[PDB]
DNA sequence: TATAATGGGAGCTGTCACGGATGCA
DNA sequence: TGCATCCGTGAGTGCAG
């Protein structure tokens, strides 16, 4: 499914966040924080790994994503190229 | 009306002829890649890709 | 000063509130403030009532409800939150076997709210969804473009609601029907109707011409469920005609109003039109086992009747204004909320079949996602969700009141021709004929008229008068476009004695065409002539003397209008200047009577006679989304007895309470030398010495510090290579002091990142060993500031992670935001206009010893020049000054009301007045007439404009009164040969500023894949040299200058960096090679498998890619 | 790795005009 | 054979975005 794969091992503890997520959600009235996820995670979860767990289920964007309600642009466009000197 | 669509179907056959390119190249088996950097993977500002 | 008033016209009803639109339209959509029990069927309400209850098991909606939101409004506009309520939604799950009962309030997402005067917040940004027009629900009659005498039939529902359905009676005398596009002869659908032969002839019965050729018996030889089958294979080639399958295809396209919904509006107009009342907004029902058609006879009806000629049969005309409607904003988004419904009943039915039929809650059958999502869409990348216009108070009004044809639901640019842009006949007091665009969108976007209104159905109308006998009544109603149509509509102003039509002729309309009638043919009257045009075309003083396409332009370029820190309103107003700045809801006003308690710069706190003790504190100093300084000052001092509903402090383009979009000033109408050449001006710098045209203007600078496969970025004041005096302003964590000043290359942040796998290489591990500093392992990435900008700094915010109340997008240390400043005096390039469509930019400043000027010393302001009106029309603007000058010498401001104002006469007898004081004031000071005064008589004569014979005080008085003064030019003395038009005009500063527009780049940024220039401002970008612009070059032959274009400066890497190297050496710059867009071009025509091939004259290879790409 | 489970699901709508290739009295 | 009829292709410039 993901542009960059990634091991099933670590998509399957995703989702694990999504869900747990989830229901915190529909507990609080409100979408919980980086630390109302450790807790309900369990032991070995701190709020610092929930977050770089995140930080990699960040799927790509497109370079061709369109920019304005006309068409004539592309976000890819606004990025510069700094490999080439 | 023969002699119209044999036109047509001959311009192609000289088309292959002249140019020296077989008929059978409009198939792929080997379908070509375009260099990476002409289709980039590129981290924008926010260490996103 | 005195304010003195024209106009006879007694209107009975006031504006109503302006933004009701808005407001109005979202309340009626979520109810927040009825108790549950008490809602009715519409809006968030009616999209529940739809989706459930979801089906086998079985979930049922009971309630839901709306809590306040968990961070007031301005908290999420710092915060880059959303102004929401939490939505929970009460359900009880039943078990289709047992009897099961659980019930839990399942939490649903958040809804976002919208503000006091019709604004949304959304993360932290305020935003407008314009209401768009589209063809309404109902079925409509209209010519076959093919056959003059066949009549294509149309049904249509609410868009996505279901399909479209046309009844093309072809030319082989059977009448045919269309869905998705699939042709078919009506007929087979009426058998499946429970139809009989007979019921047909016993229901048409009149047109042996068609209603004895409807009737084919290859169909009627079969029983109802037996066409059933038959027409599920007509539809669906190849699917197994199963008559579980075949109920279920039609139904969920005809009868099932869970798919298929006519408007609210739908039924209605369907009904009156076929004249027959509707169960429900569905086009067939389902009742005692088979179908029960509504709709399709009555339709087959009409459309039969019309095709032989039969009475009341009238094709219909889908612009009128009674066949369009408007889906207003809470409309708008209850579609995206039925949307979002049925995708969470796509994710509780999967999960009441596979997973554990009895172990199961509401609470955990509901997946709150596909809402949540569906609305983050609706108002973060609609094309009805704009980015507010909050340039002046007027703009963010004028939006509100916008209408798009365009958009999700209506038309794609291409689909727009000419009928939908057109001015209808019915547009008459709903839609404003002047305020729209020009360029492509022009006849798409317009304006709610300004008495106008949009009823429960989403249609527009407009009040009227009723008049009885030829009396004139004070009872008003409003029209629909349809019923307007039937009444013979009296003018404005047909006049009148006390409230009985006095005239003999009375200038009516009946449908649109004008019609001369006596006072006894005559049933309503329009309430003013305010009720024919835009909010912001009733700004426009002497609007009838203004040719209509440049009313567009002074209608338009009002909401541009930067709001001055000396800001006026204009001397001559038209009545609206004042409800604009109350409706705008940006001035601030007086709850109930009472007593002032204190006054500040940054609060106003009001003993009320209720005892309570309120404190207003004062917007100050505000951020618009266009970087206007939205402003909020004081205009009451301590102690001030407040009657209720005056005013306690002036919004931003506000003077008193009146609009003040720009300055009064005194303008000359002469050529000056060339700095009047095509619609440019010349002013005098007496304006920029009294701070005229002067507006502060803010740029937010933003950064975030990241944690990295390298390291952490650092806001540190520790920058490597960076000498103090270039951090002299920065406080000890990297900040810049809140006011300092900032210029171009100064820093605003400090940061340090880390460098990469380039780490010091050879080249560069040699030059830090002969100067005894290592390589250092951070880099300067200070935020500096871009070309061309600067000023003040006023704010700081830093929000890192690990402070309270704050957590950020992942990976992310801290992000700080510094707001800067600047005053903004005119200045050479800036774009000033009226309200009439002159629009020009300030070419020139002279200093005021070269100002034309008056005989009394008095030097003008402006000299706008005479050439801009002749070929422009819009003599307004010339009106506008003549009683500017007796305004000026009067010390008075007027209100001229639009089409019923100060006409000639009233206005030279104004005129009269004032040369009374600017001369008669003189002949008494000690002196006479002057010499030159009298030269310039002398031409005034052979001209024409003075009688002669007649003491020069006689004759300039008659010059006066023409609007005309005597001029000496400041750089001579000598007079101008000529008598001048001066006086005082409305002139606003336009939002667009040369120091927002000078941009140049030697070079800058290149593109990932074409490694041209970047484009734009902001990026620092390249020019577009465009197809056009080659040609340009190519007619002229410069083969070396383009050839330059399209190499060296754009994306020729090899010679590109080759030439700037020659330039810095002082070389001419290198013969170029190959772009690198070219071999783009060849890579990726391999990829498409074609071998494209550089050759020489010999014809063999050439390889343009030296070697790099062979093995 | 083992009750049994065996053919989908959303269509989307208001432009236009020309030229070429295909079907049909 | 002549002529419906469908399918695919176009539909202005740069700048802000």
């Amino acid at each position: 499914a993901r542009t960059i794969r990634i091991p099933v091992h670590m998509v399957e503890t995703i989702n694990k966040l999504s869900r747990t997520a989830r229901q915190l959600q529909q507990e609080l009235g409100r979408e919980p924080t980086y630390e109302e996820i450790a807790e309900a995670m369990g032991p070995g979860w701190d709020a610092k790994r929930v977050e770089e767990t995140l930080k990699i289920a960040q799927e790509p964007v497109s370079l061709e994503t369109p920019i304005g309600d006309e068409k004539d642009s592309f976000y890819g466009d606004f990025i510069p190229d700094e490999h080439l000197p | 009306a023969r002699r119209a669509k044999a036109r047509k179907r001959l311009e192609v056959v000289r088309a292959f002829l002249d140019s020296g390119n077989r008929p059978e190249w409009m198939i792929l088996e080997a379908v070509p890649v375009l260099p990476p950097d002409l289709r980039p993977m590129v981290q924008v500002d926010g260490g996103r890709f | 000063m005195e304010i003195k008033r024209f106009g006879r016209i007694r209107e009975v009803i006031p504006l109503p509130p302006l933004t009701e639109i808005q407001v109005e339209s979202y309340r009626r959509a979520l109810q927040a403030d009825v108790p549950p029990e008490k809602r009715e069927n519409v809006g968030i309400q009616a999209a529940f009532r739809e989706t459930f209850p979801i089906e086998e098991l079985v979930l049922d909606f009971l309630e839901y409800r709306l809590g306040e939101p968990p961070f007031p409004q301005d908290e999420c506009r710092e915060k880059d939150l959303t102004y929401q309520a939490p939505l929970y939604a009460r359900l009880q799950l039943i078990h289709k076997d047992t009897g099961l009962i659980k019930e839990d309030e399942v939490f649903l997402g958040h809804i976002p709210l919208m503000t006091e005067d019709g604004s949304f917040i959304i993360n932290g940004a305020d935003r407008v969804i314009v209401s768009q027009i589209h063809r309404s629900p109902g079925v409509y009659f209209t010519p076959d473009p093919a056959r003059p005498g066949r009549y294509i039939a149309s049904i249509i529902p609410l868009p996505k609601r279901g399909p479209w359905i046309d009844l093309e009676v072809e030319p082989n005398g059977v009448v045919s029907m269309k869905v998705n596009k699939r042709k078919f002869p009506l007929v087979l659908l009426l058998r499946v109707l429970g139809y009989d032969q007979e019921t047909l002839a016993r229901e048409l019965g009149a047109y042996g011409e068609l209603v004895q050729g409807l009737m084919d018996e290859s169909v009627f030889a079969m029983r109802p469920e037996e066409a059933l089958i038959r027409l599920f294979t007509l539809l669906r080639p190849g699917d197994p005609p199963k008559r579980d399958k075949a109920v279920a295809y039609v139904y969920g396209l005809i009868a099932d109003p869970r798919r298929y919904d006519l408007g609210e509006a739908g039924r209605y107009k369907a009904e009156e039109k076929l004249g027959i009342r509707l169960s429900g907004r569905t086009l067939a029902r389902f009742e005692d086992g088979e179908f029960k058609d509504e709709v399709f006879l009555p339709t087959l009806r009409y459309l039969f009747a019309l095709t032989a000629g039969v009475p009341g049969h009238e094709v219909d005309d889908i612009d009128h204004l009674g066949n369009r409607r408007i889906r207003t904003v809470g409309e708008l988004m209850t579609d995206q909320f039925r949307v979002g419904l049925a995708r969470l009943a796509r994710g509780v039915r999967e999960r009441m079949l596979m997973g554990s039929e009895d172990s199961l809650t509401p609470a955990k059958l509901v997946n709150s996602r596909p809402l949540e999502a569906a609305i983050r869409e609706f108002f973060s990348r609609s094309q009805l969700s704009q980015f507010k216009d909050e340039t002046n108070p007027l703009s963010s009004l004028r939006h509100k009141r916008r209408i798009s044809a365009l958009g999700p639901g209506g038309l794609t640019r291409e689909r727009a021709g000419f009928d939908v842009r057109d001015v209808h006949r019915t547009h008459y007091g709903r839609i404003c004929p002047v305020e729209t665009p020009e360029g492509a969108n022009i006849g798409l976007i317009t304006s709610l008229a300004a008495y106008a209104r949009v009823d429960e159905l989403g249609f527009i109308r407009t009040p009227y008068r009723r008049v009885v006998g030829g009396v004139v009544t004070d009872e008003v109603v409003y029209m629909t476009a349809t019923e307007e149509d039937r009444y013979t509509i009296a003018q404005a102003n047909t006049p009148l004695e006390g409230n009985r039509i006095a005239a003999e002729r009375v200038v009516a309309r009946r449908k649109g065409e004008p019609v001369i009638v006596s006072p006894e043919e005559v049933e309503f009257m329009d309430v003013s002539p305010k009720q024919v045009f835009s909010v912001n075309t009733n700004l426009i003083p002497f609007l009838e003397h203004d040719d209509a396409n440049r009313a567009l332009m002074g209608s338009n370029m009002q909401t541009q209008a930067v709001p001055l820190i000396r800001a006026q309103a204009p001397v001559v107003m038209t009545g609206l200047e004042e409800r604009v700045v109350r409706d705008s809801l940006a001035a601030l006003y007086a709850e109930e009577d009472g007593e002032v308690a204190k006054v500040d710069g940054n609060r106003i706190v009001v003993r009320y006679e209720d005892g309570r003790l309120v404190e207003y504190p004062l917007r100050r100093f505000y951020r618009s989304n266009q970087g206007t300084a939205l402003d909020q000052r004081p205009r009451v001092v301590v102690g001030q007895r407040v009657r209720k509903g005056d005013l306690l402090a002036d919004g931003p383009a506000s003077e008193n309470g009146f609009l003040a979009l720009g300055q009064n000033v005194l303008v000359a109408i002469m050529p000056f030398d060339g700095y009047n050449f095509e619609d440019a001006i010349v002013i005098s710098e007496e304006l920029l010495k009294r701070d005229f045209y002067t507006s502060i203007h803010i740029e937010r600078y933003e950064i975030e510090a990241r944690d990295t496969k390298l390291g952490p970025e650092r806001i540190t004041r520790d920058i490597p290579h960076l000498s103090e005096a270039a951090l002299r302003d920065l406080d000890e964590e990297g900040v810049v002091r809140i006011g300092a000043e900032v210029k171009p290359g100064d820093i605003l942040v400090g940061r340090t990142s880390f460098k990469g796998e380039s780490e010091p290489t050879p080249e560069e591990r040699l030059l830090r060993s002969i100067f005894g500093e290592k390589a250092r392992d951070v880099k300067d990435t200070s935020l500096r500031v871009p070309p061309g900008e600067g000023g003040i700094v006023v704010r700081t915010v830093r929000l890192r992670r690990g402070d309270p109340g704050v957590e950020l997008k992942p990976g992310v240390r801290e992000v700080v935001r510094v707001y800067v400043a600047q005053k903004r005096k005119l200045q050479v390039g800036d774009k000033l206009a009226n309200r009439h469509g002159n629009k020009g930019v300030v070419a020139k400043i002279l200093p005021v010893e070269d100002m034309p000027h008056l005989p009394d010393g008095t030097p003008v302001d402006v000299i706008l020049n005479p050439l801009g009106v002749p070929s422009r029309m819009n003599l307004g603007q010339i009106l506008e000054t003549h009683l500017g000058l007796a305004g000026y010498f009067l010390g008075q401001r007027y209100i001229s009301p639009i089409f019923d104002g100060a006409k000639e006469p009233e206005i030279k007898e104004l005129l009269a007045q004032a040369f009374e004081v600017y001369f008669g004031k003189r002949k008494g000071e000690g002196f006479g007439v002057d010499k030159r005064e009298v030269e310039v008589l002398r031409r005034a004569e052979k001209l024409g404009l003075v009688t002669p014979g007649k003491t020069p005080e006689e004759q300039l008085k008659e010059l006066f009164l023409q609007g005309k003064v005597v001029l000496y030019d400041g750089r001579t003395g000598e007079p101008i040969e000529g008598p001048i038009v001066v006086g005082q005009m409305f002139i606003m500063k336009l939002y667009h500023m040369v120091e927002d527009k000078m941009h140049a780049r030697s070079t800058g940024p290149y593109s990932l894949i074409t490694q041209q220039p970047l484009g734009g401002k902001a990026q620092f970008g390249g020019q577009r040299f465009g197809e056009m612009e080659v040609w340009a070059l190519e007619a002229y032959g410069a083969a070396h200058t383009l050839q330059e274009m399209l190499t060296l400066k754009s994306d020729d890497i090899e010679g590109r960096n080759a030439a700037y190297e020659a330039i810095i050496k002082g070389e001419d710059v290198p013969e170029p090679s190959v772009p690198e867009s070219f071999r783009v071009l060849v890579k990726e025509l391999q990829a498409l498998a074609l071998d494209v091939q550089t050759l020489d004259e010999k014809d063999n290879p050439v390889d343009i890619f030296e070697g790099l790409a062979s093995k």
